[PDB]
């Protein structure tokens, strides 16, 4: 498959403190069956969202359904099946730091994947065995798609 | 004969008499090309085919900037 | 100044790689011959600094002390860093 | 242990790199460097 | 830093397994745990560690620890890690005595 | 006028060697005026390219190796951000960290230390412009900064 | 006393040629064309045409120096295609454009013209 | 069999040779020919090179297979199906020892070759680069002739290179 | 923190003490050194010649 995590999300606030960019805002989300927290800068100029919304959010370290990877290179003229036609928002990102609770003798038990989307920054945070699939210096796609 | 600038192991500015003499004590199969008497346009390879045996080849340069350098195509 | 023991700096300074390369340069537009295959070269600087990077420019480097000895060394013993 | 490996030889060529040149003109250079600043400078 | 915090942050400790289970591979912890040499030279890589940090001291009497060195260890070290793909989460084959030698 | 001299110039004195001063061990070259301006406002997080855009500014990169790089935005829109063409124009695989002039002084020991809300913190790492925005602190003459790690 | 004359921005040199092909050796299905006399006006129009065609990957133009009247246009395609067959459908692209806006204009003056 | 097979230049001016390539690719480190010439080795026909490679498994766990390497000095003397399995090949620039070979174009150009499998160039820094390689599609490896401790991060980048493109096109040989 | 007294704790930290210093306007620099009270290790002169 490649997908290495997967939740629904309610976007609880909005720039909490302040516009920053025109174009892009930070939502701060919450998943329910995971109790993951996600921070998440977004171009609202192109995906514009409000407080309350729900969205499908995944990572997936490609788009084929057939688990192929990919170059890191733009291919425009692909046709192959992609995850992305059934999802509304795109980013393609890596992955820049993992930080944990674990101690000096205990593994950790809540990690911290950050994620750069070409400067747009993510963090998604919880329990460690929901984010085993990060690597640091891999490459994410994010796949976000609103439901009513 | 014309000197010629080739950095090349096999490859010496030498008449033919010389190199046959300098080719008697080398072992069979060996190769010494050197400049060939036809022109500036040519090369001789020499080649010890056997014991006191030894075959010329002229070998012609096209695409060269001058006499001494090395023909483009061979 | 017995060149068994020479204590001076293995690497060559960037003081004698510019005169050498100019000095070798001079020397090759003077119809000296050269050391490497000139494929398509014509500019005596450019030939001097294909030689250097093969090691065969045919020159010695003295090194004076200040006590007065000197230290011998052949462009190809020391080491070029640029 | 092969990143350590590469790392000892690093830090042995940088400062290799850099030793000073016999030949150094550093007295021009010196009195360069301090005088540039004092252009830089005032009266008061 | 504080007497305390120097030993803790720069003496290697080979008594505690379960930290050097996280941060060293088995083998490497087997060693480092039995062999006794090992211990003595790691012991006395701190002491020289100590003997340096009185020297500073003296060399800067104020605690500026800013200094103008030739080889940027710490950039040396990041790039390191980048060129060999390091994961940090995970113990290192890197046996400490090689370090010292 | 002489082959000595010209290698001399070439060797000794020619601009690129002179970029790291030895009076004071940092570069004296650095980015200035319009270039250091637009820099500026090149790398701030909410800036988007099209493809057009993009290519037209490839077209003026003389070291890029011929390869159009994954937008960082697919959908609904492909769009690239002004970080991913300058990490395009960073040589090599260095790394190096730097504040913008903007950065707040209590950022780095709160929440968000890694994740700034301003995008002030400068981190590039392995030739890749991951976060921040760029300005005379990475880009001058100042000790440390991206053109002396280059260098 | 160093001012080139102003025909010298449209008018070929002796010897000059109008364009030149190359390959773009970085990547397959890479060219690049340099135009000699010419400036922004072809070479927008040619780059935004370029980049109606779906089998082309990359176009782009630059002016190397403002002094100077070359541009280069850089274009590649998939591979069941070909640099040169894209740039010359996007001349004739432009030119069937042209021909119909001239018409049209016509007509429209003509419109205008009578009431 | 499943081996890859890896093909190194014949002309010995090259910076890799039968038996360099048994070193540099079996240890990651350069050793000029000529300092093999001194050491008497002897050239083989035939070599083997023997890489430990961690293999990606669930669970985290690692496992060092040591997957054997074929490398063949001559090409010619190999069967199709061998030619098949073929995957790597250094050139060391004039195009005069490619010809005599399947799937190389009647013009000469040996470009259907490098574009069905991976041809790296191996060379110092210095050294300009032959234009016949840059005109290709070959990858580049630079060897610097001084510093010794930069040849484990460039044969690590070749191995991986050569790994990511292979798992991409030909899974059923054993990478 | 360039002229208070800097001295190392028991603990083994750097810490800085605020104590009392006095410029003058002119020198005397043996004499004050001989001063009673006055730090013999640490009391100084701008004037190179002194």
């Amino acid at each position: 498959a490649g997908i290495l995590f997967e939740d629904i999300f309610d976007v609880k606030d909005i720039d909490p403190e302040g516009k920053k960019f025109d174009r892009v805002s930070r939502l701060h989300c919450e998943s329910e069956s995971f109790k993951m927290d996600l921070i998440l800068d977004v171009n609202i100029q192109i995906y514009p969202v409000d407080l309350g919304d729900k969205f499908r959010l995944v990572i997936a370290s490609t788009l084929y359904e057939d688990g192929t990877l990919d170059d890191g290179e733009y291919n425009p003229t692909d046709d192959r099946p992609s995850r992305a036609d059934q999802f509304e928002y795109v980013m393609y990102g890596k992955v820049y730091r993992i930080e944990g609770d674990e101690t000096s003798t205990e593994a950790a038990t809540r990690l911290s994947a950050y994620v750069s989307y070409g400067g747009l920054l993510m963090r998604l945070q919880g329990d460690a065995n929901n984010l085993h699939g990060f690597e640091v210096d891999s490459r994410v796609y994010l796949l976000m798609k609103k439901l009513a | 004969y014309i000197k010629r600038v080739i950095a090349h192991p096999s490859f010496h500015n030498i008449n033919f008499k010389q190199a046959e003499k300098m080719m008697e004590t080398m072992d069979q199969g060996d190769v010494i090309i050197r400049p060939s008497s036809k022109g500036e346009n040519h090369l001789t390879v020499t080649w010890k085919v056997s014991d006191g045996i030894y075959q010329h080849v002229d070998v012609r340069e096209e695409g060269k900037e001058n006499a001494f350098s090395l023909g483009a195509t061979l | 100044q017995a060149n068994q023991k020479r204590i001076t700096t293995p690497y060559m300074t960037k003081y004698e790689r510019a005169r050498v390369l100019g000095t070798r340069a001079l020397q090759i537009a003077m119809c000296a011959p050269v050391m490497v295959e000139l494929e398509g070269e014509t500019d005596p600087l450019l030939i001097a600094m294909k030689e250097l990077k093969a090691r065969k420019i045919p020159i010695i480097i003295r090194r004076y002390l200040p006590d007065g000895s000197y230290e011998d060394w052949g462009v190809d013993e020391l080491i070029i860093s640029d | 242990g092969e990143a350590f490996d590469w790392l000892l030889g690093e830090i042995e060529s940088k400062f290799n790199q850099a030793i000073a040149h016999p030949g150094e003109m550093v007295g021009a250079l010196a009195a360069q460097s301090l005088g540039e600043p004092a252009t830089q400078m005032t009266l008061n | 830093p504080s007497n305390k915090a120097f030993e803790k942050k720069f003496r290697f400790d080979y008594t505690n397994e379960r930290a050097l289970r996280r941060t060293l591979q088995e083998d490497l912890v087997k060693d480092v745990l039995s062999n006794a040499h090992i211990q003595n030279e790691l012991e006395r890589e701190f002491e020289r560690m100590r003997e340096d940090r009185e020297v500073l001291r003296v060399i800067f009497p104020t605690g500026d620890s800013k200094v103008v060195l030739p080889c940027n260890l710490l950039r040396m070290i990041w790039n390191a890690q980048k060129i060999f793909h390091i994961n940090p989460r995970l113990p290192s084959d890197l046996h400490p005595i090689k370090v010292v030698e | 006028q002489s082959l000595e001299t010209r290698a001399e110039i070439q060797e000794l004195a020619m601009v690129p060697r002179m970029i790291v001063t030895p009076q004071s061990n940092r570069p004296v070259m650095g980015i200035v005026q319009d270039t250091l301006t637009a820099v500026r406002k090149f790398t701030k997080r909410d800036v988007f390219l099209e493809r057009g855009e993009v290519m037209n500014l490839l077209m003026f990169l003389s070291t890029w190796d011929g390869k159009v790089p994954q937008p960082a935005i697919l959908k609904p829109r492909p769009l690239w951000t002004g970080k991913q063409i300058f990490s395009l124009i960073i040589p090599g695989h260095i790394n190096c960290i730097r504040t913008h002039s903007t950065h707040p002084d209590d950022e780095d020991s709160g929440p968000y230390k890694h994740i700034s809300p301003g995008d002030t913190k400068v981190v590039v790492e392995n030739g890749e412009l991951i976060m921040g925005i760029l300005c005379k602190k990475s880009l001058g003459t100042s000790a440390g900064s991206l053109v002396h790690i280059s260098y | 006393m160093n001012a080139p004359p102003a025909f010298e921005s449209f008018l070929l040199f002796e010897g000059e040629k109008k364009i030149t092909i190359n390959k773009d050796t970085k990547v397959p299905n890479a060219c690049l064309f340099t135009i000699n006399k010419e400036d922004h006006t072809l070479g927008n129009i040619i780059k935004s045409q370029l980049l109606k065609d779906p089998q082309v990957l990359f176009a782009g133009y630059k002016v190397p120096h403002p002094l100077e009247h070359k541009i280069i246009i850089r274009v590649q395609t998939t591979p069941d295609y070909s640099p040169q067959e894209a740039f010359t459908n996007a001349i004739t692209d432009l030119i069937s454009e042209l021909s119909l806006l001239e018409e049209r204009f016509r007509v429209a003056i003509k419109d205008k013209q009578e009431g | 069999s499943r081996t890859p097979i890896i093909i190194i230049p014949a002309a010995t001016t090259s910076l890799i040779t039968m038996l360099n390539a048994k070193d540099l690719l079996q240890d990651l480190k350069f050793v000029p020919s000529d300092e093999k010439k001194k050491q008497g080795c002897q050239r083989e026909n035939e070599t083997l090179i023997q890489r430990r490679k961690d293999q990606m498994q669930p669970g985290g766990t690692a496992i060092s297979v040591t997957v054997p390497y074929r490398v063949v000095d001559q090409p010619l003397k190999l069967m199709p199906q061998d030619w098949d399995r073929v995957v790597a090949v250094f050139v060391q620039g004039p195009a005069w020892q490619f010809k005599g070979w399947p799937w190389l174009l009647p013009d000469g150009s040996p470009v259907d070759i490098f574009a069905k499998i991976k041809a790296f160039h191996l060379k110092y820094d210095e050294v300009r680069l032959d234009p016949n390689v840059q005109k290709w599609d070959v990858t580049v490896l630079e060897l610097s002739y001084h510093k010794r401790h930069l040849d484990r991060p460039v044969f690590l980048r070749f191995w991986e290179t050569l790994d990511r493109y292979m798992v991409k096109h030909k899974s059923h040989l054993r990478f | 923190d360039n002229k208070k007294k800097i001295i190392i704790t028991e603990d083994g930290e750097f810490k800085a003490l605020q104590e009392w210093i006095l410029e003058t306007d002119g020198v005397s620099l043996m004499r004050v050194l001989s001063e009673k009270d006055v730090d013999p290790v640490r009391t100084t002169s701008n004037d190179i010649v002194e």
